[PDB]
């Protein structure tokens, strides 16, 4: 029959959770976001949309740090995204708590897998709206996630999610090929510029504003920091420039 | 409600015109057993506070975890954390007064002697206790157990009024109390001769000075007491 689509929970005949996947939806239809992974670090950028002029200009940051060391950027249901780095915050601070040392970035992954995951077992709550790229360094260097409605998450090399996916996916794959040895974090900043500006098109409509965070060995101290000023505006450039 | 295992003595402050000026020696004693010696019980918060911490260590330990939360948490979605929006040392002490009294009244205190020493944003200087029973306050030289006793009369002799502050410096204060930290190694029995000390400036910012240590001792004179009374030899 029908109506395996209207639980959360519910497997369909063919083995598919439809909620999950509607979810999915709601992330495809949400701005793009992007991270790359560098030789010591990992650098995160994300399409702001302005909506008006009204919007005051680098006031309303999306990009979000968790414990001192991992950034989260996500697409699709904004509060969604919140609610998921509140429950890493104190997923982090507990195994600090308990253990000393800050969270490794495969560990909080799982936390967050775990939590994300836990959201599809049963039909009194809703999966998340979201797509979660993050990361940061630890221990034994850096990595770079991302994280689908589903729980399901995998360290990557680049990752992009939201409506410009494609564009980011395609540049991303062309960074993987044209650096086999690895790009550094400084070039990772400007790269990442390009890539949001290019992935823009699938929304050219709308003005947006670019944001772009990192967290590298040598740059930042292996702690996580916005990208601002000058580094910023070299990088808006470097894209502005490669767009034409 | 429960007793204090190892101890941190004395911390004694002051403000001068400038800034403030805290220091401690690096013991971690076990009741007469002077058992640990890198203890270090000042506690920097950001660049703009100092929290010195005297009584029970591993008490002090879960004060400084708590510390380090109040910086982490502090910089969640906060773009101003490192401007208008980072710590104050007024907030810094609020807190901890704060938890300290919620201790007491679950008759669960943290054994300690507190004082939180800075400068705020606007330039003020910031010098204010809190102890174990949830009990603060300020004045312009504040020291715990022993230093209070014995620091506070020597650091009052420099500061004894509001008005006295502008018209001390750096060079003054700090002097009165490196003295201060000989007397207190002179007269108290569970003191260091090694100490931390740390200033917080509204123009150098914070200096904090490890390792120091009584010098210019007086014991000399040792030498011509003999007997406690007749004896002559």
């Amino acid at each position: 029959g029908t109506g395996y689509d209207l639980s959360n929970s519910v497997f369909s005949p063919d083995g598919r959770n439809f909620q999950v996947e509607y979810a999915v939806k709601a992330v495809e239809n949400g701005t793009t976001s992007i991270g790359i992974k560098c030789n010591d670090g990992v650098v995160f950028a994300v399409e702001k949309l302005i909506t008006s002029k009204l919007l005051v200009p680098q006031k309303n940051v999306k990009i979000q740090v968790v414990d001192r060391h991992i950034g989260c950027v996500y697409s699709g249901l904004i509060p969604d995204g919140r609610h998921l780095v509140n429950r890493g915050r104190e997923e982090a601070a507990s195994f600090k708590k308990l253990y000393k040392t800050p969270i490794p970035i495969p560990a909080f992954a799982d936390r967050l897998g775990q939590y994300v995951q836990a959201h599809t077992l049963y039909n009194s709550v809703r999966p998340f709206g979201v797509s979660t790229i993050f990361g940061g360094v630890d221990k034994n260097g850096a990595h770079l996630y991302m994280l689908e409605p589903s729980g399901s998450y995998w360290g990557y090399k680049g990752a992009a999610t939201g409506k410009g996916r494609q564009s980011a996916k395609a540049e991303l794959e062309k960074l993987v090929d044209h650096h086999p040895e690895g790009l550094s974090a400084r070039e990772a900043v400007k790269q990442a510029a390009k890539i949001i500006y290019l992935a823009h098109e699938d929304n050219k409509e709308k003005d947006f504003e670019l944001e772009i965070s990192w967290c590298s060995l040598s740059e930042t101290n292996g702690l996580h920091k916005f990208v601002k000023g000058d580094l910023l505006q070299e990088a808006i450039d470097f894209a502005q420039k490669e767009i034409n | 409600t429960q007793q204090p295992i190892v101890t941190g003595t004395s911390v004694i402050s002051m403000k001068y015109d400038n800034g403030v000026i805290i220091a401690a020696d690096n013991l971690g004693s076990y009741g007469s057993l002077l058992r640990f010696n890198g203890v270090e019980r000042l506690i920097p918060v950001g660049d703009n506070t100092v929290v010195g911490i005297s009584g029970d260590i591993s008490d002090m330990q879960h004060i400084e975890r708590l510390l380090k939360d109040l910086v982490t948490e502090n910089a969640y979605d906060n773009p101003l954390a490192d401007a208008e929006e980072a710590l104050e040392p007024s907030y810094i002490f609020e807190y901890l007064a704060t938890v300290m009294y919620q201790r007491r009244s679950k008759m669960n205190p943290l054994w300690n002697a507190i004082i939180v020493a800075g400068v705020q944003s606007n330039g003020d200087q910031f010098l204010r206790y809190v102890n174990l029973l949830g009990v603060t306050y300020s004045s312009p030289t504040l020291a715990t157990g022993f230093g209070a006793h014995m620091a506070n009369p020597l650091l009052r002799k420099v500061v004894d009024r509001e008005s006295d502050i502008p018209k001390t410096t750096v060079q003054v204060a700090e002097e009165a109390i490196v003295n201060a930290m000989r007397v207190l190694y002179y007269r108290d029995a569970r003191s260091s001769r090694n100490f931390s000390l740390a200033i917080i400036d509204k123009n150098t910012g914070l200096t904090f000075k490890k390792n120091l240590q009584v010098e210019n001792m007086k014991w000399d004179f040792a030498k011509d007491i003999k007997g406690y009374g007749t004896q002559k030899i």
